[PDB]
RNA sequence: GAGCUACCUAAAAACAAUUUUAUGAAUCAACUCGUCUAUGUGGCAAAAUAGUGAGAAGAUUUUUAGGUAGAGGUGAAAAGCCU
RNA sequence: CCGCCUGUUUACCAAAAACAUCACCUCUAGCAUUACAAGUAUUAGAGGCACUGCCUGCCCAGUGAUCACUUGUUCCUAGGGACUAUGAACGGCUAAACGAGGGUCCAACUGU
RNA sequence: AAUUAUAUAACUUAUCUAUUUUAUAGUAUAAGUUUGAAAUUUCGGUUGGGGUGACCUCGGAGAAAAUCCUCCGAAUGAUUAUAACCUAGACUUACAAGUCAAAGUAAAAAUAUCUUUGACCCAGAUA
């Protein structure tokens, strides 16, 4: 499903109703009102799905606050009307990620997707993994958005160029033999934040992370 | 042109006493809450409304507004007031009891798509039964007699 | 806040629509429309008199036409004409009983034989008892009802119609005791027994708001109906003598309350009490009375009466059970 | 009872310097307001002080006189204001 | 994330995401000597609502084609006449700018 | 919500004018009808917090003279041999209401047989 462009969001309701048919309902067997729950890791579009269905069937609009940051929906809220003819109701729940993330790579792959707030994983480390994956997949689309000539495999080098392209500078305390001196420096951190953003928007190419480790 | 059609269908528009015209118009304004433009549309589109007595036009409008869940625009654009009450009740009630029609609820929603008002009334009885309700002509005649008895008891 | 009638219609649409498919609308409108009454003469005082006057009214006895001792007058197909209210005869007995014609079909299918003993496990005001006691020629008929207020109605009807002499003798015996308990009281006693279990009363449930089974407070009882119905049918199955016949009657259209209850009673009786009940074919019944009735034949066990606007004589379900041993 | 406050009518007044696509633009005084913190809590004060902040040629601010009165008035609706 | 923006508000616990706001939309009114207004539909009043551009498309008798029959509506009695003559509801976002708004991050800075 | 409602706005009949061959128009008022600007008054009781359902009077039955204790019914009809008046003494009972009844007299020539509830005021129907 794509929720910004409302693609394939019609097929969900017929399938969802079909599954309920085959199953049992017991306590709620007599109720004509269908309620269902959306859950997942944060920043996957759970709240978007609610609004997108709401406008494709009920044609009213946005009912759940939608944001570009993980962790916007805080608690399980009240019911929100989503459809009319089937009359399905959707319950919205806060994103829940995991107690343990299995492999650290599993945690990098989620950090790149925006599931993890980049500040408790490190912007620089996430940037290196992004470059590592982007080069292996052959999608050298970050050398045209940002002029990088032959391209590279060192995160420090590529981050240097993009910082120059964006004319960003910091005053950073560097620690030398004779003491501490504040030196104007290219903004590596700001470059990493912007470099990840273009990847998230999609202008750096179409990527399937699980292609390599779990092709199956 | 609007006068021409009105004069042909309702020749007595000029002859009718002032009271009769004012009552019909006032019913449309105070009681039916039609806009100024719609009043002209209804009078021009269905001139016979002037002949129809007051307190009977109001009942028909409220029947559409409340029981059938229609809006002012739908009533005007379909010439609902043109038809007779008997035809409206016979066809609507048959569809409702059949379950093929359903009042818009408080939210304004209907569980099943309601048939188009043009299909309910404008079309012929044979097409209306065959297509909108998918029933038999004999049942409709029996229903009409059964409905008639209830009105007497009512 | 949906009313009890609203809930009944709401529930029926959810379930009956699936069960009956394309036929649900026709049934839906018929149930909501006014019912059709079939006049049943009292025989006795006016065995001929009432028949002549009703014939002048153009009503025709369908039972007599079907045979072509119960004679019930009904109007022609699609005729909406009503019946004049029943009047007291010169001899002091009522001319006729106006009741649902389909309600009399289970009695006609019970195959009463002369010199028999009959029981109505739950005949509250039912004319089924009146039809049974009328020309049945069944010795020592018994009536039992869970309630006492409705038991009063039964005596009223008997008093108005049945002459004192027939009723005065113990040949008619009225009781107010639990139907399920009755099975233990009189096992293998009666040749023919009619069990009309409490049912969802679909037509009355929609029309009547008061004492509606679909009320929120009575939800507990409404859910428990299938269990209670099975118990009553089993008790009657115990009571009937070896080789006896019993008919299970239900007003509702629910598959749960019609097919599962009868088969459940058979299975429970087959296991706990080690008795085998073999059903008797009723297909020929559909052919006989198709003129004045319309039946949904698919039902594996029993015959169901579907109300249609042409013939609004539904709703009734009745299955004939013969005790092989 | 509108010498406070709300809105209005009449007659008046004030706005330096610096930049600007020339303005309900920018920087920032006078002036208007009152963001955040500490103090004060019978206090200097029945709402202040000290810092820190917002606007500052405009839907700006301010002065004088008049007007609308409680079943009411006024209100860029806080059911806010009318000693 | 929220609100288009500059503005406004609970004097004395809330300055805000609330109110107003240009723009857009709906409804009412064909008129003069005290308001509206010494005005007149490009006006005035009442009220709603971010604009911008982009989508969805309620809907407007049928069938043979300006044209014939069936409908529809009325009457006279099931027969006989008379008469028809773009756009609702919605949305996703100009997309920027701006903010003593509410969250978050980095750098620096420090007696936190 | 109940009671009102010459605030407006319509109408109808009078009244008053004109005209008119009975018609029109109008209208310092009265009586109606329709709208409702407003006005006045109220928020029964039992129900963990609610939501909900319910319940509030009387009769029958168990516990056995307690209970939010457990059941059935009634706001009855049927049945008729039609069942008067008058009057000791008692029951029950806060009050109110509700029961039984000898004697005497009078109709006839066995009682009604099954087994319940609503006061006062105020309105009705009659001879
Ligand atoms: N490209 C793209 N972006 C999408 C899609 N669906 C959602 N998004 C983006 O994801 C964000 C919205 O996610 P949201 O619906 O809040 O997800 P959530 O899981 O419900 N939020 P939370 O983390 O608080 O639990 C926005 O940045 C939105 O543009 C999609 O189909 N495509
Ligand atoms: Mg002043
Ligand atoms: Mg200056
Ligand atoms: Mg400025
Ligand atoms: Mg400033
Ligand atoms: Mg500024
Ligand atoms: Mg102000
Ligand atoms: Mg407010
Ligand atoms: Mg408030
Ligand atoms: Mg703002
Ligand atoms: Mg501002
Ligand atoms: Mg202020
Ligand atoms: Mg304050
Ligand atoms: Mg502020
Ligand atoms: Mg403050
Ligand atoms: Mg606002
Ligand atoms: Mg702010
Ligand atoms: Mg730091
Ligand atoms: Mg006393
Ligand atoms: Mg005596």
């Amino acid at each position: 499903t794509n929720c910004v462009k409302d693609e394939n969001i019609k097929q969900i309701v017929p399938k969802v109703m079909e599954l309920i048919r085959c199953s049992y309902r017991y306590h709620r067997a007599e109720t004509p009102e269908y309620c269902i729950m959306v859950v997942g890791v944060p920043n996957v579009g759970k709240s978007s799905l609610i609004n997108s269905l709401r406008r494709q069937h009920l044609r009213t609009g946005k009912a759940a606050r939608v944001g570009g940051e993980p962790g916007i929906t805080r608690a399980v809220t009240s019911r929100i009307q989503v459809c009319e003819r089937p009359l399905v109701f959707l319950l919205d729940t806060p994103g829940v990620l995991a107690p343990r993330i299995e492999s650290v790579e599993t945690g990098l792959k989620l950090a790149l997707c925006g599931t993890v707030l980049d500040h408790l994983v490190g912007e620089e480390t996430m940037a290196d993994y992004l470059l590592y994956t982007l080069n292996r997949h052959g999608l050298f689309g970050y050398v045209q958005h940002y002029a990088l000539a032959s391209a590279c495999d060192q995160i420090e080098w590529v981050l240097k160029n993009v910082a120059i392209k964006l004319r960003k500078t910091r005053k950073v305390k560097v620690l030398t033999g004779t003491g501490n001196v504040n030196v104007i420096q290219p903004d590596y951190a700001m470059a990493a934040r912007d470099f990840l953003r273009t990847f998230r928007s999609g202008l750096l190419g179409q990527v399937m992370l699980d292609r390599d480790i779990i092709p199956a | 042109g609007k006068l021409k059609r009105v004069l042909s269908v309702c020749p007595e528009v000029f002859t009718m006493h002032q009271r009769d015209i004012d009552r019909v118009v006032k019913v449309l304004r105070e009681k039916c809450l039609f806009t100024a433009q719609h009043i002209t549309d209804v009078l021009h589109r269905c001139p016979t409304v002037l002949q129809e007595d007051p307190n009977e036009l109001e009942y028909k409008f409220q029947y559409a507004y409340f029981r059938m869940g229609l809006t002012h625009l739908d009533i005007v654009r379909t010439n609902f007031l043109q038809y007779s009450i008997t035809k409206i009740k016979q066809r609507h009630i048959y569809l409702e009891r059949l379950g093929r029609y359903q009042t818009p609820d408080k939210k304004g929603q209907t569980q099943i798509p309601n048939p188009s008002l043009r299909n309910i009334l404008r079309v012929s009885e044979a097409e209306f039964l065959a297509r909108t309700a998918c029933s038999s002509v004999e049942e409709f005649q029996v229903f009409k007699k059964l409905l008639d008895q209830e009105e007497e008891e009512e | 806040q949906f009313t009890a009638s609203r809930l009944a219609l709401q529930n029926f649409d959810m379930t009956y629509s699936v069960q009956f498919g394309d036929l649900w609308p026709s049934i839906r409108v018929s149930l909501l429309s006014e019912q059709k009454y079939g006049a049943l003469v009292n025989n006795f005082a006016a065995w001929d008199s009432v028949s002549a006057k009703l014939e002048q009214l153009s009503a025709k006895d369908f039972v007599s036409e079907a045979i072509s001792n119960l004679r019930c007058f009904t109007f022609s197909r699609g005729d909406v004409s009503r019946f004049p209210p029943a009047r007291l005869g010169s001899l002091g007995l009522m001319d006729y009983y106006l009741m649902d014609a389909a309600s009399l079909l289970p009695v006609l299918a019970l195959g009463l034989q002369h010199g028999d003993t009959v029981l109505d496990l739950c005949a509250a005001p039912g004319g089924k008892t009146l039809a049974l006691l009328q020309t049945g020629c069944c010795r020592n008929l018994a009536a039992n009802d869970l309630s006492t207020s409705r038991t009063g109605r039964l005596q009223k009807v008997l008093h108005s119609y049945v002459p004192q002499d027939i009723r005065e003798g113990n040949q008619v015996r009225v009781t107010s005791w639990d139907g399920r308990k009755w099975g233990e009281l009189e096992g293998d006693t009666y040749d023919r027994v009619l069990v009309d279990v409490p049912c969802t009363t679909d037509r009355h449930s929609l029309h009547e708001e008061e004492n509606n089974i679909f009320q929120r407070s009575r939800k507990k009882e409404r859910q428990m109906l299938p269990m209670l119905q099975v118990q009553l049918l089993a008790a009657g199955l115990l009571a009937t003598k070896p080789g006896g016949h019993v008919v299970y009657s239900t007003c509702s259209l629910s598959h749960l309350q019609n097919e599962y209850v009868v088969q459940g009673a058979i299975e429970l009786l087959a296991n706990q009490y080690n008795i085998k009940v073999q059903v008797e074919d009723l297909s020929h019944f559909r052919k006989l009375f198709m003129d004045t009735f319309c039946f949904f034949p698919s039902c594996q066990v029993g015959e169901l009466v579907i109300p249609n606007l042409m013939v609004n004589f539904g709703p009734m379900y009745f299955c004939k059970l013969h005790r092989l041993p």
